[PDB]
């Protein structure tokens, strides 16, 4: 696969980029659930995913 | 209510218990006022006397 006829790599097509592992999505009113925030972590918690 | 994320309350201030609404960090320190200062202050006037 050419993917714009001349590259070779998959193009990101999502509406928020992915958050890390500190962080955790928050939503944005008016917004689908695709589209979400980066919400880092409180202190006492954490999240490996 | 229907927040989507929690606010930051402002630096001299701190969120209550049920975070509804953020008051000031208590001050502290020695008071002469306080059961404990007024008791030394007696202490230390008695002794001098
Ligand atoms: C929660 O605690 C705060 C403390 O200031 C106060 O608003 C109230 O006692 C409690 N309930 C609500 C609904 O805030
Ligand atoms: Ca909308």
């Amino acid at each position: 696969i050419l993917w714009s006829g001349f590259s070779r790599e998959v193009p990101f097509s999502n509406c928020s980029r992915d958050c890390l592992a500190g962080t955790r999505k928050g939503i944005i009113e008016g917004e689908p659930t695709c589209c979400f925030e980066c919400v880092e972590c409180p202190d006492g918690e954490y999240s490996d995913e | 209510t229907d927040a989507s994320a929690c606010n930051k309350c402002p630096d001299d201030f701190w969120s209550n218990e049920n975070h509804t609404s953020c008051i000031a960090k208590e001050i502290e320190f020695l008071s002469w006022t306080e059961p404990f200062g007024i008791a030394l202050t007696l202490f230390a006037v008695l002794g001098i006397f």
